[PDB]
Formats: structure tokens, C-alpha cells, sequence
RNA sequence: CGAAGGUGUGCUGUGAGGCAUGCUGGAGGUAUCAGAAGUGCGAAUGCUGACAUAAGUAACGAUAAAGCGGGUGAAAAGCCCGCUCGCCGGAAGACCAAGGGUUCCUGUCCAACGUUAAUCGGGGCAGGGUGAGUCGACCCCUAAGGCGAGGCCGAAAGGCG
RNA sequence: UAAGGUGAUAUGAACCGUUAUAACCGGCGAUUUCCGAAUGGGGAAACCCAGUGUGUUUCGACACACUAUCAUUAACUGAAUCCAUAGGUUAAUGAGGCGAACCGGGGGAACUGAAACAUCUAAGUACCCCGAGGAAAAGAAAUCAACCGAGAUUCCCCCAGUAGCGGCGAGCGAACGGGGAGCAGCCCAGAGCCUGAAUCAGUGUGUGUGUUAGUGGAAGCGUCUGGAAAGGCGCGCGAUACAGGGUGACAGCCCCGUACACAAAAAUGCACAUGCUGUGAGCUCGAUGAGUAGGGCGGGACACGUGGUAUCCUGUCUGAAUAUGGGGGGACCAUCCUCCAAGGCUAAAUACUCCUGACUGACCGAUAGUGAACCAGUACCGUGAGGGAAAGGCGAAAAGAAC
């Protein structure tokens, strides 16, 4: 599925309200990307599927922390 | 806790036999009893060659409701009602009027 | 003339047979509804 | 029975069980030839069997 | 094989004109046996229990008929029939 | 010493109605004043059951076809036996697969079933009947196609492989 | 508990028992073929084919046990590639499926209404999907109020069809405040001191209490009518029992019962007691949840349809302050008041009935009442999903009509 492995962002739903306000079902997808990150302590490249948001958060926290929360939540990376 | 039993002498309260006395052959589950010389019916029997049973009208004894028969007190000569007490450690029957055991 | 039901056993059982139902979500819902209505036989089996 | 059987060892019980199956066999043999008068016998043995078996178990069980 | 199983195999002698015919003419007996028993076990069981020599056992399965009792439709149970060939030096016992 | 209900008859009220009572019935009914209503039927091409009508009328399923003697039997155009006649014969014959599931064979019965009778039956009831190393299925091997560990994908279910 | 029994349609045969190993009722046990999550492989469900390891046995084969996946932990193994990881095998622990309604989350209509119809409505309903428990959810203020104050949530009645929202149409619809039901508060983001010290969980034992079989349980005769009395007439008696049912018509006193008074070998529900092991009290000093708050853009939730629209949620792009601080007080600003977000647990009052027991009804009485008073989700109809009937009453007793 499209799910951010970091922030847990998922597809959500909403509408097109047109100019005449005709409401129509739609979705908002997370913005997702398959990316290789450098883990120094493991000396290795982990590949996560993450949103832009996720990436930014990886910059802030460091990747060690993030992966610690991936083993904690118990989801495989 | 069963009041009327095999071989008790009873007197009949109700029916064509009212007042007659007799001896219990057996009891049935439905609360019916079958009493000696009591409630004869005339039954027609199709002759059966396997059992060598002739035909004819057999007088037989038909079950009577156990509510209708009373346990006969031989002491008082009256119909009685029955009750239970514990003598020794054993459950025993007695007559209500003279409160004597059976 | 040629009518609509031309029977076959292998066909019958692959299409509606027990195992065929159990294969899927929907089928097990059928078997649920039947067990709830309390049928004599659920599926077509011999 | 069943007190009587309880005081016998496991071996003698196996032996009794086999006797019983011979007797049972023999019985339903007689019964299927129409040679049986006393039917009540089948039930007698058919149940005794169970008794024996139910002991064997608890002697192994504990 | 175990003997305990054996004594459970053979239900009953099958009685009929066909039966009598084979028993007289071809030296063969006819048995109702447990639905699950096999040619091995029947060979074993006759050879054991009647103590006579079996040549070969042929079998078939009889589908019970369908009956009506008081409008109700029942089904008579299935069962298994066995033609049991005795080696000729044998002569029948019925017990 | 005969309730409700059914059927009559008689009387009485402006009316829906009421009272009494002969038969039937064989154990429940209910004054009075109040209370609550699944409260009143002829229609709805109303819904269920029952019985009419046309009418003892149309019809009895291939225009291949029957006739006689004897048997059985309550009763024989139709059943069994014999004799002639006639129809199919690249089938209206014989053997399978499929599909059915005991309809097979014997005895026995004739209510219903059989478009008539039926003593007959694929009908009823009871019994018997299906014997495999080498015929099939199973089994060994794969086709299209299916399912599909991990895997890829997808809001969830799930899709693809 | 017992003098009768071997379930029913349903007789009989063959028996078992009568003072307690007949039967019957309950407690714990034993057995529990095959299918089915189905789990050794497969499969057209109730079948087909195995492997490994023990154990015999004359050595023909038989018996018995283990063998699913997936998650997690361990152990051993172990490529590309040196370490390493991936991977591979064994082992222990758990999960999978079913089920009525209620519950929280993920998706989510249209008919209809608007006397047409698009916003709106219907309605976050039907339905689908996931997850859970006997309840769940919610929950200890970055809450409201109004210069006086309240003090978590849930639920009921008001406030009020008001304030408002709305093609200002159709409609929708609060809150503040008040009366009640119920009431309970806690921990982590850390050190020191005194340490098993509150609580809570596990387990034994004791008594008490409920449940699962049970025991006793009052007092009536005569007479007419009649097939039969319980009915009429006469004289009695019981009542902490005149609930109700049955017996040849309508019985307090014939039978079962009913009020009342009792009982558990064993298993279980709740209580305190007490022992136990695991869980840590209290105090002092600290500390105080960042890609977060807010913002831009797009939607949604708030009664509130972007409106002057606060307030919450977030797909997207961003982005602070840290008690000399921040949030809210219906645009917004200042003043005044109040509150501390971005960490987590929590009983009760509330909703529901597949199911067990008892009691009741100005509920029905066989075309009614459940589709189903009867062997009914049956026959029968449909390839299938599914549809889906008809059918109660001899009598007191079969005495069911010998000849």
C-alpha cells in the first residue's frame, strides 16, 4: 500500500468541490519515494519508502532514532 | 418419594369401581396403576396362530389414574392419605390419621 | 430442443461444490448465511 | 463387576479382553445364523468389553 | 496383523441361493464384513478364526436400497460382501 | 334438570338489534355500569381454501396393423403360450461414455399411479443381485487454466506472479 | 434418588432389579471414527497418496507417535564479499476459525424531499471491510465561565425547536447555564534517602455466601344428579400453603405441587481472613513531550454550506517561542481572566441478548401467533446466490369394533 514508513501517512479521502460546489469523491495520496539512506553504525544502505515529510523528519532526528522506532513499532526495514 | 407402590392394598375412590378394594399388579410411568379385579374392560382379540392365541372377548384390566386410588387402611377400614418420615435413617411411609408406620 | 441444463458432475462440483465456496471470502459468507438459515445441505455434494 | 476387574493386573486384563472378543464374535455369529434365543447376551458382553478397556487406560494413564 | 482387529472384521454369514451354489459347487463361502476391511485382513481373519485354508478373497460393495416407511424416505446402510475361496481340502463348518 | 357455537320457529324495537324457545351440541358463558380496541365487508383484474360453469363436451401423444385358438383369472381387445399377419433394420439392432441411482431379477399385490381395463408394469411390499495383478477410476506425467511459500502491488478486503 | 426399569414413532422379544453396582438426576473423569480454521502432500468436503522415528513379531506386515503456515526469541548454521548481513535448519511460545445484537476505526451510496433540479436533503443511514471487550468508547483541562465563579468522562431531563446555519428554500440545529444518575483519580519523560513499607497481580487455606442433584411439606366425609363428582344439598377441618397444573364435569382438604423449613461427596461464582511469591510506597531535590504550535494551499469535522468565521483533524509546502514562556476566551488588536498542547493507563452510571432460569400480560389461539403448534428452513422450485409451503383435536380409558 502507499504508506509512509516514517510518519505513517496514508491515503486519505476528500472531495472536489467545483466552482458550482458539486461535491465529488477523491483521495489525497501521500507523496512517496523509494530511497536509499546511509546508516553509518550498520555501514549499510537501508531503503525506505517515505514521504517528503518523512525525509525531512529523518534529517531532523537522524536515521538511528528513526530505525529504532521501526524496530520498536515492530515493522520491517 | 412414591406414595402408591406394588402390592399395596388399595381402595378405589372414583369411577365405576368406586368403593371396591384390591391389590396392585404394577405401576406405569404416566401415573397409572393396574389393580386386581378392578376396571375390567371387554377387549376383542383377533386370533393369532403364531402365539396359539384363540380369538374372542377377553376381559382384561385397564389402567386407572393413581389420583383415583387411595391406600387402604386395614386398621381403620377407611381410605387414607400417605406421608413420609425418617425412621432409623431410612425413608418410610405412614398413615396420616393414626400416624402408624406401614 | 437443447434446453438450458446439461448436467455434468465435475462441472457442478468445481463451480458450486464445498471446496469451491471455501476458496474465497464470498463463498465462506454463503456458507455462513446457509448455516445461519439452517439448511439440510449447504452445497451440492453427491 | 469393575471392582473385580480392578484388582487384576494389566496382562490378565489383556487376556480377558481377548476371551471377551472371542465370546462376542462367537455370539454375533450365532445371532446372524438365527441360532440365538437369548439376545440379552450381546449387550452383556458388548458392555463388559468397554469396562475392561476403560480400566486399561487409567492403568496406563496414571 | 493384530488379532484384536481380526475378531472385529467378520459380521455374518450371507445366506442366499447364489451363496449356497458357490459353497457347494466351487467350494466358496460368502460373508458380510465390516465396510472397511480389505482382502488381506479377510484372508487373515478366516484363516485364523475358522482355521481353514483360504485361497483368495474377492469382494464387492452393496449399496443399501432406498425404502419408505410411512411416507418417510430412508436409506438402508451400505455394506461389503466377500466371496471367499477355500483350498479344496476343506469341508464346511457352520457354528 | 344441558353453556358457547349450528339450525329452526315465535315475539318485540324507528334502526343496527334484543328476548324466549323446539331440534343439534356436550362445556363453557356472562347481567349491570365503566375501560381498551387487530370492532362490523360485496366489490379492491383483492389474498387463501372449497365448490361450480362450459360438459359427460374437446381430447386419450405419430395413419407401423392387426387376427384367431388356448391359459390364468372375479372380470381378458391390451397379460402369458402358440399360430399367421404387419413395421424397423447405417436402426425402431448391439456395446460404451456422459447423466440417472436399484429403475436389474424373482415372488406377491391392484387402492393411488399408467390418459381405458389391467390378472400387466419402469407402480406398491418383501427378498435376491454388481466377485478383477492384466477392463476403468485411482496412481506416474504434463496442456490450457487454477491455486500459489517467499516476493511485487494495493485505503481494508484484496490483485498479480 | 430408588421399586421399578432396558429414549421415541412402538407393540413385543430377550432380560436386569426390589434396601442398594437395576434405572434415573447432577459433579468430576475416560472414550471422542471421518469432514471441517484443517494443519504431513493433494483434493470434486466427509476422500486420494505419503515421509520420518520408535515398538514388535513366526518376519507378513502391523501398531503407535511426530511432520501446516505465520509472528516473536533462542541456538546452530551461513553467499555474493574480508568482517558482516541476507539466507538456511532445528527448538520453545503464541496466532489463524466460528458466533446474535451492542462497540470503536477504514471506506460509503442512491432512491426520496426540495411539489422540476445541480448546492442542500436523504445520511455519515444502508451496505462493505478491519479490531475489540463483557461492555466498548470517552476521560483528569493548553476545559468553560465572566471580574462572581466552576472543576475529568459517560448517561437522563431541561434550556430550545431558542441562538444560529441554509439555493436564508426545503430543511438542519446548538451551547452557556440548571436539576439528576454515577463519582476516583493516576503514571513515564530522574537522582538521592528509607528500602520489600501503600497498591495490585499470582496462589493456598479458613469460614461465610451463591450455583450445579435434591428432602420434608398442612387438612374431608355424607347425600342427590350422572357414564364418571371435583357440581347441588348437609355437617366439618388446613392455611406464613385459596401461585398454578392434573385426575371420568367446575377440588384449599385426591395427586403434583405452592408458603415455609432444609441439604453437597465433588466441581465451580464472590467475599474477607491469612500465608506466600512476583508488583513497588513514602519523602527530598530536579526536570516538564519539535518537524510540534502557528502559517500558506486543498479537503474534512464542529448546528455553523467560506461567510466577517473563531475552534479541531491533515494530503501537500513550511515553521517558532521553551514559565523573562506558550494556548484559549467565535474575525482581529490591546487590556483583564483563566489554562499548560505536541506522552500514556483508569472502575462506576451507558448500550445490547445467540444463550440459562423464574415470573407476568385489557398479547394470538391453527388463514391468527414465528416461515415453522405436525420430523420445517422440511417437501418442493432454481445451475447458482436464493426462494419456500401445506399439514392440530376419536374417547375418560384403545375398551381401536371378537364373531
Amino acid at each position: 500500500s502507499r504508506v509512509c514508513q516514517v510518519t505513517g501517512k496514508r491515503p486519505v479521502t476528500g472531495n472536489n468541490r467545483s466552482h458550482a460546489l458539486n461535491a465529488t469523491k477523491r483521495r489525497f495520496l501521500p507523496n512517496l519515494h523509494s530511497h536509499r539512506f546511509w546508516v553509518e553504525s550498520e555501514k549499510r544502505f537501508v531503503t525506505l519508502r517515505v514521504s517528503a515529510k518523512g525525509m525531512r523528519v529523518i534529517d531532523k532526528k537522524g536515521i538511528d532514532t528513526v530505525l529504532a522506532e521501526l524496530r520498536a513499532r515492530g515493522e520491517k526495514y | 418419594a412414591a406414595k402408591i407402590r406394588r402390592d399395596d392394598e388399595v381402595i378405589v375412590l372414583t369411577g365405576k369401581d368406586k368403593g371396591k378394594r384390591g391389590k396392585v399388579k404394577n405401576v406405569l410411568s404416566s401415573g397409572k396403576v393396574i389393580v386386581e379385579g378392578i376396571n375390567l374392560v371387554k377387549k376383542h382379540q383377533k386370533p393369532v396362530p403364531a402365539l396359539n392365541q384363540p380369538g374372542g372377548i377377553v376381559e382384561k384390566e385397564a389402567a386407572i389414574q393413581v389420583s383415583n386410588v387411595a391406600i387402604f387402611n386395614a386398621a381403620t377400614g377407611k381410605a387414607d392419605r400417605v406421608g413420609f418420615r425418617f425412621e432409623d435413617g431410612k425413608k418410610v411411609r405412614f398413615f396420616k390419621s393414626n400416624s402408624e408406620t406401614i | 430442443m437443447k434446453r438450458t441444463f446439461q448436467p455434468s458432475v465435475l462441472k457442478r462440483n468445481r463451480s458450486h461444490g464445498f471446496r469451491a465456496r471455501m476458496a474465497t471470502k464470498n463463498g465462506r459468507q454463503v456458507l455462513a448465511r446457509r448455516r445461519a438459515k439452517g439448511r439440510a445441505r449447504l452445497t451440492v455434494s453427491k | 463387576k469393575a471392582k473385580e476387574l480392578r484388582e487384576k493386573s494389566v496382562e490378565e486384563l489383556n487376556t480377558e479382553l481377548l476371551n471377551l472378543l472371542r465370546e462376542q464374535f462367537n455370539l454375533r455369529m450365532q445371532a446372524a445364523s438365527g441360532q440365538l434365543q437369548q439376545s440379552h447376551l450381546l449387550k452383556q458382553v458388548r458392555r463388559d468389553v468397554a469396562r475392561v478397556k476403560t480400566l486399561l487406560n487409567e492403568k496406563a494413564g496414571a | 496383523i493384530r488379532e484384536e482387529r481380526l475378531l472385529k472384521v467378520l459380521r455374518a454369514p450371507h445366506v442366499s441361493e447364489k451363496a449356497s451354489t458357490a459353497m457347494e459347487k466351487s467350494n466358496t463361502i460368502v460373508l458380510k464384513v465390516a465396510k472397511d476391511a480389505t482382502k488381506a485382513e479377510i484372508k487373515a481373519a478366516v484363516q485364523k478364526l475358522f482355521e481353514v485354508e483360504v485361497e483368495v478373497v474377492n469382494t464387492l460393495v452393496v449399496k443399501g436400497k432406498v425404502k419408505r416407511h410411512g411416507q418417510r424416505i430412508g436409506r438402508r446402510s451400505d455394506w461389503k460382501k466377500a466371496y471367499v475361496t477355500l483350498k479344496e481340502g476343506q469341508n464346511l463348518d457352520f457354528v
